[PDB]
DNA sequence: CTCTGAATCTCTTCCGACGCGCCGCGAAAA
RNA sequence: UCCGCGGCGCG
């Protein structure tokens, strides 16, 4: 199976999982320390912002690659964001310092 | 064809510093349509903006130094421009 | 972009969470059904939370871009982007202020603490079953005592409106908005100064901690009450569309919807004035009901649905495996990813892998995109869909163009150490599945069962850059866990490599000279010559020159021309030497590894690839392939089996007639019947080995056999002794799944036919490790997730820390042997001191010098014993160690580099070998030597001997050179038949000891009269059965009557005439007490001499819980104490159920008291003197008292000699590092017992690097430091304890650890490693961290 | 003979790999 | 159609 761009999730912005749906793989965490050991921060980043989660980044990137850019576009993760709602859901003031 | 990067890290010394500034050479190179400093035997640009390492001919300082020089060129040029403007105006 | 600094946490405050909502919510409905759109005040409502479309107003009166930023007049609905309805939150307001979960009831409570209220009694108020009362006027009762109801009514005809109780909602907010914290941590600090009490004290401090943090945080306690509670904007919470217009209910929707029927019910409910009953029943049902809603199940049985499952709450999609964190902020799926199963790709290089042509095309299809376009083919993206739809020709020639170069990360599932992703450089193969290289195979832990992997492409020019400089398999070909190459041919490469080397005495063509390898290709692929022919043949070979100038020579030297032709593909630098032997795989692999370490990293890789090409091809020649006639079958195993037969039948007769017993005739037949293993096993293998061959001559003579089988065992491929011995010999003598043999021996072997009993039998076996092995894999992952989230947040920074305390290094012995040599266990570490030359003070080594291979040469050859090296568990550097501290990188070579993540690399390094884990009287010199004795204090006896009078002794065994071998513990007073630096022998006694006995010895000489002689009281006379021999036998405690329970029996020594004997060196008379239930034979008065002795006193884990424990600090439950203070030691007045130890300091003033249980058989005599930290009893020792008694390098040796002694017995290899660096960050916090000038708190436990810099500070300015002990906190502990909320909230605990923050008002700097990940930045580490030094350097100047 | 502190017992909480694949099936709510 | 829960196997 080879997902590349498909569907996404609607409450996290996630890709799918699972062929039937033609969803992506999933980069677990065992992957990010393997990733973290070797360094390579910036191959994370990309795979964490833009393959994954930032929609304004990745659609950047997208127009990027079409056009032969390769230049990265980093943003915040959309689930961050979600959590950061959860979290103010509880009754609990979270938010950016030094905005 | 590159099948190892040693040689270049020890050119570099640190592996870190050696990809950042392989990564600098390749982004001008892709998107300022520079021009490759050693012949390019068909190769895609990361190859060859790691292969300009290998020579040696460039590292960080030699990195700044072009960009540098090419920045102050750019605004004496500039500055060029606008005398000349002036002495037709004036 | 918005590149905030630093995450904080607070309470909600009432106002501001009214600010945050865009509005309130009236009614329980969601969306119509006749159209689906939302109802005018729901949950979903269109003027609360945005446009059910983009740009479009809800009535439709705008519907164009230019109407942005608009409000409907007709509807009321904002035009925007739908994006809105993700942020915008609603609001409730609640006709009774009600209290949060978390704060009510999450240990400890935090309401609670803030008062001095017991938790149950409030939680009771709360839920409206009495009252709180505030005080006004004069009654005997006051304010904060519990009111029941009836009570509450008696009161109230006593006393009337004079004070006023509350039910409980409301009450508690309003006592909590009657108290000023600043005189409640006042007084709590005078109370704390007056108190003794060490508890009580424990209470007021949490107390005053608590609340100084609401103080200093500005947070308002009564904010912990609710009186609005946000509604998650309606994005977050979707109405799934279903099959004919249905919908599917997000769990959130369904409690919400019944708070809001709750609170709009209590509305109406007290607009109408109803009696209290039924508005306390509907305002506590609403309390429940927004308790489920924040955390449902918490307390009481959960809200359910007609589905019977438990709802999810808020709190629930937070915490857990499939809550919010774990799932989603780490471990987020990607796009550009497939996976597919593997296939073994032998003509590939090492660094290129197959891949289907397909997934090359889904994978790349952007690139083929952008390149169609670049070509112009192409006019539109519609146009390149179609074309790569229509799979046109032009497509795939572009798709070769752009594959060129661009390498793909490959992982397998599950990842279990830093080898586990590897970046390859494809190459397109028809079908559909991976082509891998065979080598990486042993690296991925692949074994291609139809085991699946996954593919992803990088897409930056950055990361491009990373994969082929990092992760290319050409590059880390040393494992990080240890410097041991990890490319290492096996199967079917070293099968055809050790036959491709192998001899034969007669084979065609022997005897004839050849010029040189080409010629002797020429011959064997001609088939004139067979492999194995012996001849001789002219060779050269190079070496590196002082200056690595390659000097040849060359000559002729017998070799099979098997090894002829291997010599072709040896690079230009390797010694023939090397190749001249019986290649087997520890040969192979100490070939590559010579060749990686004397040439390049380039002849290493080709050198690599060719032997893999020339191994597979002539192992394919060779055809070797296995027989049933393979197993011969020794006639020695009948006869063998025959005399083993007879040999338990008489011992089973013998046991039958009575002269032995049950126990002793099992244990002999099982001796007897292992002998007849070890029996059976040597013949067969004495006659596999060997095979009988003719010479030139037609002589008999004798040669390694070439049996298939032998030769795949002895080759190391894929075999090893005990498989072959089971194949034809006896299969032994395996166990119940208890452990118990079954005194049954497995007869056959496996080319007979094991009868139907016995193959039953030997299941059991099998079956205890199939599902010990399936069951190990879930506490291995989990070992290793805790120790990756204590050891994320190292990395190394500075170049070096000026500091000189160190680590003594020196050979581990153990039973006589050196386990680990100093080569290994100081290689690639840097020195700490100058190292002198022995015996004088030249320097050998200089200081702060790294210890390559030529170093430690050195080292060896001018014998050095031991040896000082910086250690990361004594790195001064803050919030990171120095480069120097950690020394040599494994998988480089040179030292680390700044930015290395040196934690995580650790933990992965334990991790990876968890799967191989396994968790279900006298003393002979062994070696020629010189004896040593150590912490001894020792006399001779009247017969000449010698005898210990000190604990901790330790017999040493130390050869000519300076370098002890063997090391044994010296019981208590043993017999010791060696003096000091006395020769030896092996296989030599030196020492004697009864190990069931404790005795006591007499240094001087002298008449031993006995004092506090009393039958019943101290004593009691006795006479022995079996000799009759009149003794004494000490009393118990509570043996003995109430009066003498205090009376100390003892011995004393006097002259003839009873003039006192002295102590030896002081004037103290020597007096030995006797303890409880101790017999003697002799009678008072009686004369001894010297060194003389009368005394008749009486004397597991698996594998990775073992790990779990040591890491974890479990405390063991028998814990040896240890004496707390150097005195003399006694016992005190004697106490009920335990002994009252007493220790009386030599100089110090305080005497230390202990309780021990009685039934302890502690190791030292009451009359005893004791260093600091002695071993007081036996069992196990808590790391705690080791941290707190012999300090930090005692724990930091102890814990690495432990489980490097785990390991080492399952044989995996792991450097010391790698335990260090954990212990290291196990021992983050510390505890303060002076403040000194700081602003610190005693008792308080706090950073160990920020009271280092504080104190460090305070020197500078030249005021009192800190004075601070470390304190060992368990890996889970320490995870818990990181500054970083965030980190610790990602890890586990997630409710405690939220709470704890939003209390304390943390600012969170994102500092750690998983902290940055979760955020999405650059994590501070290898190549993101020069751009984080970038930043520090430019944040800190702007 | 009584009171307080210290220590144990009793209860409550948290948590046991991970990646898929496959299969089926929601409702006293509309 | 994209939601959630339970069972089964593979590695
Ligand atoms: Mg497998
Ligand atoms: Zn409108
Ligand atoms: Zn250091």
């Amino acid at each position: 199976h080879a997902r590349s761009t498909g569907s996404y999730s609607l409450v996290t912005q996630q890709p799918l999982g699972g062929k039937a749906q033609f969803g992506g793989q999933r980069f677990g965490e065992m992957e990010v320390w393997a990733l973290e050991a070797y360094g390579a921060a910036y191959t994370l980043q990309e795979m964490l912002t833009v393959k994954s989660d930032d929609v304004n980044g990745r659609t950047k990137m997208y127009k990027n690659i079409v056009d032969g850019n390769h230049q990265m576009e980093p943003g915040m993760p959309e689930s961050f964001n979600v959590l950061l709602k959860e979290i103010r859901s509880l009754g609990i003031n979270i938010e950016l310092e030094d905005e | 064809a590159r099948v190892t990067v040693q040689d270049a890290v020890e050119k570099i010394g640190n592996r870190f510093d050696l990809v950042l500034v392989a990564a600098r050479r390749a982004r001008q190179m892709q998107v300022g349509g520079k021009d490759p400093l050693v012949p390019e035997e068909n190769d895609k640009t990361t190859v060859i903006a790691l292969r300009e390492i290998e020579e040696g001919l460039i590292n960080n300082q030699i990195l700044d130094v072009r960009e540098r020089q090419e920045q102050q060129e750019q605004e004496a040029a500039e500055l060029q421009a606008v005398t000349a403007i002036a002495e037709g105006r004036r | 972009t918005e590149e905030f600094d630093a995450i904080k946490i607070a309470l909600a405050s009432p106002d501001m969470i009214r600010s945050w909502s865009f509005g309130e919510v009236k009614k329980p409905e969601t969306i119509n059904y006749r159209t689906f759109k939302p109802e005018r005040d729901g949950l979903f409502c269109a003027r609360i939370f945005g446009p059910v479309k983009d740009y479009e107003c809800l009535c439709g009166k705008y519907k164009r871009l230019k109407h942005r930023g608009v409000i409907c007049e007709k509807c009321g609905v904002e035009v925007t982007q739908t994006k809105v309805r993700r942020e915008r939150m609603g609001h409730i307001e609640l006709a009774s202020p009600t209290a949060h979960i978390w704060f009510l009831k999450s240990l400890p409570s935090r309401i609670g603490l803030l008062l001095d209220m017991p938790l149950r009694d409030i939680e009771r108020v709360l839920y409206f079953e009495s009252y709180v009362v505030i005080e006004g006027g004069m009654t005997n009762l006051e304010r904060q005592q519990i009111l029941t109801e009836e009570q509450y009514l008696d009161a109230l005809e006593e006393f009337g409106d004079e004070f006023d109780a509350k039910m409980g909602a409301e009450a508690i907010q309003a006592l909590l908005k009657s108290m000023d914290l600043e005189q409640e941590c006042e007084q709590l600090r005078e109370e704390l100064n007056e108190t003794n009490s060490e508890t009580k004290r424990k209470k007021l401090t949490k107390r005053i901690k608590l609340l100084e943090a609401f103080v200093q945080s500005g947070n308002k306690p009564e904010w912990m009450i609710l009186t609005v509670l946000p509604v998650l904007p309606p994005d977050l919470r979707p109405l799934v569309p279903l099959d004919g217009g249905r919908f599917a209910t997000s769990d959130l929707n369904d409690l919400y919807r019944r708070v809001i029927n709750r609170n709009n019910r209590l509305k109406r409910l007290l607009d109408l004035a109803a009696p209290d009953i039924i508005v306390r029943n509907e305002k506590r049902m609403l309390q429940e009901a927004v308790d489920a809603l924040l955390d449902n199940g918490r307390r009481g049985r959960a809200i359910t649905g007609s589905n019977k499952r438990p709802l999810k709450s808020l709190a629930d999609m937070i915490k857990g495996k499939q809550g919010r964190f774990r799932q989603n902020l780490l471990g987020k799926r990607v796009d550009y990813s497939g996976r597919s199963v593997i296939t073994v790709g032998p003509y590939l290089r090492l660094h290129q892998c197959g891949l289907p042509k397909k997934m090359a095309l889904e994978l790349f299809k952007p690139f083929i995109y952008g390149k169609l376009e670049l070509r112009g083919l192409a006019t539109t993206i519609k146009a390149a869909k179609k074309m790569v739809e229509r799979e046109e020709a032009v497509v795939w020639d572009i798709l070769d163009e752009v594959i060129r170069e661009h390498p793909v990360l490959l992982n397998r599932a599950p990842t279990l150490h830093r080898l586990g992703i590897q970046a390859f450089e494809p190459v397109l193969i028809e079908g559909k599945a991976i082509q891998l290289h065979p080598l990486v195979c042993a690296a991925y832990n692949a074994d291609f069962d139809g085991d699946q992997m996954a593919v992803h492409v990088p897409l930056t020019l950055e990361a491009q850059l990373e994969a082929r400089a990092l992760m290319m398999s050409t590059n880390n070909i040393l494992s990080p866990a240890n410097g041991e190459p990890i490319i290492v041919p096996s199967q079917d490469v070293v099968l055809g490599l050790y036959y491709m080397t192998r001899d034969c005495v007669n084979a065609k063509g022997e005897g004839m000279v050849l010029t040189g390898p080409k010629e002797a290709e020429r011959l064997y692929r001609s088939g004139l010559a067979s492999l194995h022919a012996r001849v001789k043949v002219r060779i050269t070979e190079y070496e590196k020159d002082a200056n690595g100038e390659l000097v040849a020579k060359t000559s002729l030297k017998d070799t099979t021309v098997g090894r002829a032709i291997l010599w072709m593909i040896v690079p230009k630098g390797l010694p023939y030497s090397i190749v001249n032997q019986a290649l087997g795989k520890k040969a192979i692999s100490k070939m590559l590894n010579t060749c990686y370490r004397i040439l390049g990293l380039k002849p290493t890789v080709i050198f690599a690839d060719q032997i893999m090409y020339t191994g597979f091809a002539y192992a394919a020649r060779s055809g070797a392939s296995v027989g049933i006639d393979d197993m011969v079958i020794p006639e020695k195993k009948h006869e063998i089996i025959s005399e083993a037969e007879a040999e338990v039948a008489e011992i089973q007769e013998q046991f039958q007639s009575g002269l032995v017993t049950a126990g002793e005739r099992y244990n002999k037949v099982i001796d007897i019947w292992a002998a007849a293993n070890d029996r059976v096993s040597k013949a067969m293998m004495d006659n596999l080995q060997t095979e009988t061959v003719i010479n030139r001559d037609g002589q008999e003579e004798k040669q390694v056999s070439f049996n298939s089988i032998y030769m795949m065992a002895d080759s190391g491929a894929r075999g090893s002794a005990a498989q072959i011995r089971q194949l034809a010999g006896m299969r032994g003598l395996m166990a119940k799944p208890d452990g118990s043999i079954i005194e049954t021996p497995i007869t056959a072997n496996f080319r007979e036919g094991l009868n139907v009993l016995q193959y039953f039998i030997s299941t059991h076996g099998a079956r205890k490790g199939l599902a010990d092995t399936a069951l190990k894999t879930a506490n291995s992952g989990y070992l290793t997730r805790r120790l990756v989230d204590v050891a994320q947040d190292l990395v190394v920074t500075e170049d070096d820390c000026g500091t000189h305390e160190g680590i003594m290094m020196t050979p581990v012995i153990e039973g006589g042997d050196v386990k680990e040599p100093l080569r290994d266990r100081v290689l690639g570490r840097v020195t700490a001191e100058d190292v002198l030359k022995p015996g004088t003070a030249d320097i050998l080594v200089p200081r702060n010098t790294l210890l390559h291979e030529q170093w430690c040469d050195l080292l060896e050859e001018n014998s050095v014993d031991a040896v000082k090296v910086r250690s990361v568990v004594s790195c001064d550097t803050d919030f990171g160690v120095c480069a120097h501290c950690y020394g040599r990188d494994l998988a480089r070579g040179h030292i680390i580099n700044k930015g290395e993540a040196i934690g995580v690399i650790a933990a992965q390094s334990i991790g990876e070998p968890g799967t191989q884990l396994t968790m279900r009287s006298s003393i002979q010199v062994k070696n020629k030597g010189s004896i040593k004795l150590s912490n001894v204090k020792s006399v001779v006896n009247s017969s000449g001997k010698l005898v210990i009078t000190s604990r901790n002794t330790e017999l040493k065994l130390i050869d000519e050179f300076g370098r002890t071998k063997e090391s044994y513990k010296v019981p208590y007073g043993a017999v010791l038949a060696k003096g000091d630096g006395e020769q030896v022998a092996g296989g030599e006694t030196v020492a004697n000891w009864d190990p069931h006995t404790m005795p006591v010895i007499t240094e001087v000489s002298g008449f031993v009269r006995f004092t506090d002689m009393i039958d019943g009281q101290t004593i009691t006379r006795q006479t022995d059965e079996l000799t009759g021999l009149s003794s004494l036998v000490v009393l118990d405690s509570a043996e003995r009557t109430a009066g003498g329970k205090d009376l100390r029996p003892a011995l004393k020594i006097v002259d003839a005439q009873g003039n006192d004997v002295l102590i030896p060196g002081t004037d103290m008379p020597a007096q030995y007490f006797l303890p409880g239930k101790a017999i003697v034979q002799l009678e008072d008065g009686v004369q001894i001499s010297s060194g003389d002795t009368l005394a008749r006193i009486p004397q597991i884990t698996g594998g990775l819980p073992r790990v779990a424990d040591l890491f974890e600090a479990r405390r063991p439950k028998e814990p040896a104490i240890l004496a707390e203070i150097s005195g003399i030691v006694s016992f005190g007045k004697e106490t009920k159920g335990k002994r009252r130890l007493v220790i009386t300091p030599v100089d110090g003033s305080d005497p230390y008291e202990e309780m021990i249980p009685k039934w302890r058989q502690l190791n030292v005599f009451e009359g005893e003197r004791v260093e600091r930290g002695d071993v007081i009893s036996d069992g196990p020792e808590a790391p705690h008292d080791i941290l707190r008694l012999r300090g930090v390098h005692a724990v930091t040796r102890y814990i690495v000699n432990e489980v490097q002694d785990v390991y080492r017995l399952q044989g995996v290899k792991i450097n010391d590092k790698h335990i260090e660096v954990i212990v290291r960050q196990m021992l983050r916090k510390a505890t303060i017992v002076n403040a000194g000038s700081s602003d610190f708190l005693e008792g308080e436990q706090v950073e160990y690097s920020r009271v280092k810099i504080a104190n460090r500070e305070l020197e500078a300015n030249g005021k009192v430091g800190a004075t601070y002990s470390r304190d060992l906190l368990g890996i889970t502990k320490a995870s818990l304890a990181t500054e970083s909320f965030i980190s610790a909230a990602s890890f586990q605990e997630t409710t405690r650890v939220l709470t704890e923050a939003a209390v304390a008002g943390k600012r969170d700097e994102l500092r750690g490693l998983k902290e940055n990940v979760i955020v999405g930045r650059l994590i501070p580490a290898g190549t993101g961290y020069a751009y984080h030094q970038d930043r520090m350097r430019r944040r800190a100047a702007g």
